[PDB]
DNA sequence: GTCCCTGTTCGGGCGCCC
DNA sequence: GGGGGGCGCCCGAACAGGGACT
């Protein structure tokens, strides 16, 4: 039936008018599915025959559902969607089984033909004109294909349930579209009585709940999961086995893996992900790199294993544990009692041209924190592979505000560390290098070199380069020709800002070579001086590399 | 009471900022507060055909069992169609009262209401968001004090006449009250005003430090010392054109070991004397201009020390100061840093009756993850995040 | 001014849900 | 097979802001 709920007032965008677009051809089978559905909707007042008083039109079609027997009628409203006003989406995210608490009685219910039970504003009905080829109808209810439909339904549903929620604050109703998870701490007879009350409430507002879709016994099928009473599980994940992979193939495998990582610990997709670079189209084919090759294999082995998650006990604590995976990849498991994960995940986001492990760890902690707050509404305690002293050093010598919430060290390598440590004071008995670089904007030609206090001077010439690059080149050069202990003096704010942040990884081949050298050295000390101010021997090296 | 029509700036649409995730604590407080406000006509449930939105959260005050709802109207305020007392910056004591309650007594122009929508989230997305709209003058909207000014002036009217050398200033939801009364009589005065305000329905400005730049004193100078020195002065000379560097730079003639000690010539020893003084004299020629924003810059100096400079045009510092704190274990940079921007916002309101735009030395995600856990003010400054060149770090060092 | 380099947003694919 | 809203993940395009240089 149609809800007697108030319609939600909608309008087109200003100066815009409804859509005129020719129906396209349809399969015979689809045409029959269509009029079986329409002759029935029309009969129930969900749609009305229109005449020549309606200029507009929009193409319709259909697709089989998950029950494979029933058809879902759809409307390619892409055009009317463009000319329909903005809504504020009310759905703020996706509920997660690991955020559910142990319940004594559980029920799952679908609403029957949900959209077609919510009336559509009268002034707007005309813009939904469609045509069934073999009859011209228009929608009186919400149509599947329009951009107003999800939020209008989600809000409508929330109105309808407020009364029951307020009357019954200790029944918990997870509400995702027309899907309802209902949980209570009542005995099965009392619970079932409450479910009937909920079904009648819903039916008073025109929303039927078919028994066919009413789950009474575990395990429950919910949001892609199976809820058993003490544990939950994700419905099986199947990975493609192409031997030739396209961009789309790849993109389709990284998704299923991401999906998998919420409960499958140790998943990685760096090497797969790299393939996706430069590829100008979904259909492009790409050969797996040797390391991508190997990676996919590791994940395939992971999926074979049997795994579940548990529900949430608020009396206990939330603990998050982080594992370093290499190459800017991290895995985490969130739990309350050891070896009983609530859930898991990964962090593999490369942010920054240059960075190091302690930074990324800080970024992993922040992501996990934000996610725990969405799912459980509180921060977890951390276990991290980083010694208190390492973190203390980094915090001490980093010119930025940084911080991690309450955490305890876990010696599960590979541990997170600082791979080198610049000195705070200049080094006694270490050769002092004054480095510099210059480049010609037009020719792209340049020079990098040094001068040392012991009389050494070297100048190297370059091509297709830049100022920044030649400043970084000069530094690399001084590391290459210096001993195990070196003082380096530069006038490059650019170069000094990178190196002082103690990176161990970079996009830049050159910064990587520099990092290698910094790791080998026993002591390095980097000082800055303002350029072009006659400060020897910055002055001396300036003259050298300035033959351009 | 008939409403005061209000408009947006021209060619501007209403705010559309996504709500961020809240803790359980905060959501329960907001659900609790909102249902009451709804029970009193102050806010109404709305649908999603209202396309606008503005974030919301909540703070638990000091030692208390009371939460304060706090809507982030920074965007709205930026898009809303648009006399501070010099005397307030000079008072032994200044007390800050929260008069936000007062606004709920004034209806809100019906056409404007839609631009004040907000959304309450649920734990683990058990439900879609619950959207509300305002029916009165919302706290945190810069429109609220404006429209309520006239009624405000009547209220404080005779408290002022009766106490003509207590100065009362209003900024947004806030009332600033300064006096030279010894604490106790200032306290008894403040409560007098509060009594006076229930009938209708602490700081110390004078003792705020200025943070001079300063130069090392040494018996032995090495090449490295002098190079650091010269570079610091080369930059300081953008602020203080008086600064001179030539005689010191002459000691760095040649190409020498960083740890070689160098005896200061008497000239270079001299200009060291000058520069030391050219730093004492105040920054000449910097005029506060309200057509432009106050920019605040903050630097982490370590050991819980923080430095900052308020300016409108680069190198033209209106003020430069310092924030010190605890030295130990539980030190939390993010908490110290939000305390810093709150002390600095506070000083700006008091001195120029305006809010600074902060340039913050923190990662954006690190800050947005945690600042609402240390926030205690009814307003919220504008900010932007900025990884600061490790050079300026040493310029303002103490 | 321009060029260079770095950081943000934002839209485009895919994953999952209904 | 062609539609919609939400979140997630990656990527590249656009554009912003600071430094170095003519
Ligand atoms: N792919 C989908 N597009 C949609 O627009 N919908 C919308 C949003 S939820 C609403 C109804 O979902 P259901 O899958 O329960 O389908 P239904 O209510 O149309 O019919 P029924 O519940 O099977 O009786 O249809 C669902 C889809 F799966």
């Amino acid at each position: 039936p149609i809800s007697p709920i108030e319609t939600v007032p909608v309008k087109l965008k200003p100066g815009m008018d409804g859509p005129k677009v020719k129906q396209w051809p349809l399969t015979e089978e689809k045409i029959k599915a269509l009029v079986e559905i329409c002759t029935e909707m029309e009969k129930e007042g969900k749609i009305s025959k229109i005449g020549p008083e309606n200029p507009y039109n929009t193409p319709v079609f259909a697709i089989k559902k998950k029950d494979s027997t029933k058809w879902r009628k759809l409307v390619d409203f892409r055009e009317l969607n463009k000319r329909t006003q903005d809504f504020w989406e009310v759905q703020l995210g996706i509920p997660h089984p690991a955020g559910l608490k142990k319940k004594k009685s559980v029920t799952v219910l679908d609403v029957g033909d949900a959209y077609f039970s919510v009336p559509l504003d009268e002034d707007f009905r005309k813009y939904t004109a469609f045509t069934i080829p073999s009859i011209r109808y228009q929608y009186n209810v919400l149509p599947q294909g329009w951009k107003g439909s999800p939020a209008i339904f989600q809000s409508s549903m929330t109105k309808i349930l407020e009364p029951f929620r307020k009357q019954n604050p200790d029944i918990v109703i997870y509400q995702y579209m027309d899907d309802l998870y209902v949980g209570s701490d009542l005995e099965i007879g009392q619970h079932r009585t409450k479910i009937e009350e909920l079904r009648q409430h819903l039916l008073r507002w025109g929303l039927t709940t078919p028994d066919k879709k009413h789950q009474k016994e575990p395990p429950f099928l919910w949001m892609g999961y199976e809820l058993h009473p003490d544990k939950w599980t994700v419905q099986p994940i199947v990975l493609p086995e192409k031997d030739s992979w396209t961009v789309n193939d790849i993109c389709k495998l990284v998704g299923k893996l991401n999906w998998a990582s919420q409960i499958y610990p140790g998943i990685k997709v760096r090497q797969l992900s790299k393939l996706l670079r430069g590829t100008k189209a979904l259909t492009e084919v790409i050969p797996l790199t040797e390391e991508a090759e190997l990676e996919l294999a590791e994940n395939r082995e992971i999926l074979k294993e049997p795994v579940h998650g548990v529900y949430y006990d608020p009396s206990k604590d939330l603990i998050a544990e982080i594992q370093k995976q290499g190459q800017g990849q991290w895995t985490y498991q969130i739990y309350q009692e050891p070896f009983k994960n609530l859930k898991t995940g990964k962090y593999a986001r490369m942010r920054g041209a240059h960075t190091n492990d302690v930074k990324q760890l800080t970024e992993a902690v922040q992501k996990i924190t934000t996610e725990s707050i969405v799912i459980w509404g509180k921060t977890p305690k951390f276990k991290l592979p980083i010694q208190k002293e390492t973190w203390e050093t980094w915090w001490t010598e980093y010119w930025q505000a940084t911080w991690i919430p309450e955490w305890e060290f876990v010696n599960t390598p590979p541990l997170v560390k600082l791979w080198y440590q610049l000195e705070k004071e200049p080094i006694v008995g270490a050769e002092t290098f004054y480095v510099d670089g210059a480049a010609n904007r037009e020719t792209k030609l340049g020079k990098a070199g040094y001068v040392t206090n012991r009389g050494r001077q070297k100048v190297v010439t370059l091509t297709d380069t830049t100022n920044q690059k030649t400043e970084l080149q000069a530094i690399y050069l001084a590391l290459q020709d210096s001993g195990l202990e070196v003082n380096i003096v530069t006038d490059s704010q650019y170069a000094l800002g990178i190196i002082q942040a103690q990176p161990d990884q970079s996009e830049s081949e050159l910064v990587n070579q520099i990092i290698e050298q910094l790791i080998k050295k026993e002591k390095v000390y980097l000082a800055w001086v303002p350029a072009h101010k006659g400060i020897g021997g910055n002055e001396q090296v300036d003259k050298l590399v300035s033959a351009g | 009471i008939e409403t005061v029509p209000v408009k947006l700036k021209p060619g501007m649409d209403g705010p559309k900022v996504k709500q961020w995730p809240l803790t359980e604590e905060k959501i329960k407080a907001l659900v609790e507060i909102c249902t009451e406000m709804e029970k009193e006509g102050k806010i109404s449930k709305i649908g999603p055909e209202n396309p606008y939105n503005t974030p919301v959260f909540a703070i638990k005050k000091k030692d208390s069992t009371k939460w304060r709802k706090l809507v982030d109207f920074r965007e709205l305020n930026k898009r809303t169609q648009d006399p501070h007392p010099a005397g307030l910056k000079k008072k032994k004591s200044v007390t800050v009262l929260d008069v936000g309650d007062a606004y709920f007594s004034v209806p809100l122009d019906e056409d404007f209401r839609k631009y004040t929508a907000f959304t309450i989230p649920s734990i683990n997305n058990e439900t879609p968001g619950i959207r509300y709209q305002y029916n009165v003058l919302p706290q945190g909207w810069k429109g609220s004090p404006a429209i309520f000014q006239s009624s405000m002036t009547k209220i404080l009217e005779p408290f002022r006449k009766q106490n003509p050398d207590i100065v009362i200033y209003q900024y947004m939801d806030d009332l600033y009250v300064g006096s030279d009364l010894e604490i106790g009589q200032h306290r008894t005065k403040i409560e007098e005003l509060r009594q006076h305000l229930l009938r209708w329905g602490e700081l110390h400005p004078d003792k705020w430090t200025v943070q001079p730049i300063v130069l090392p004193e040494k018996d032995s100078w090495t090449v490295n010392d002098i190079q650091k020195l010269v570079g610091k002065l080369n930059w300081a000379s953008q602020i203080y054109p008086g600064i001179k560097v030539r005689q010191l730079s002459k000691l760095l003639r040649g190409t020498k070991a960083l740890t070689e000690v160098i005896p200061l010539t008497e000239e270079a020893e001299l200009e060291l004397a000058e520069n030391r003084e050219i730093l004492k004299e105040p920054v000449h020629g910097v005029y506060y201009d309200p057509s432009k924003d106050l920019i605040a810059e903050i630097q982490k100096q370590g050991q819980g020390q923080w430095t900052y400079q308020i300016y409108q045009e680069p190198f033209k510092n209106l003020k430069t100061g310092k924030y010190a704190r605890m030295r130990g274990a539980h030190t939390n940079d993010v908490k110290q840093l939000t305390e810093a921007v709150q002390k600095i916002t506070t000083e700006s309101i008091v001195i120029w009756g305006k809010t600074p735009k902060f340039k913050l030395p923190i990662q954006k995600e690190t800050w947005e993850t945690w600042w609402t856990e240390y926030w205690q003010a009814t307003w919220i400054p504008e900010w932007e995040f900025v990884n600061t060149p490790p050079l300026v770090k040493l310029w303002y060092q103490l």
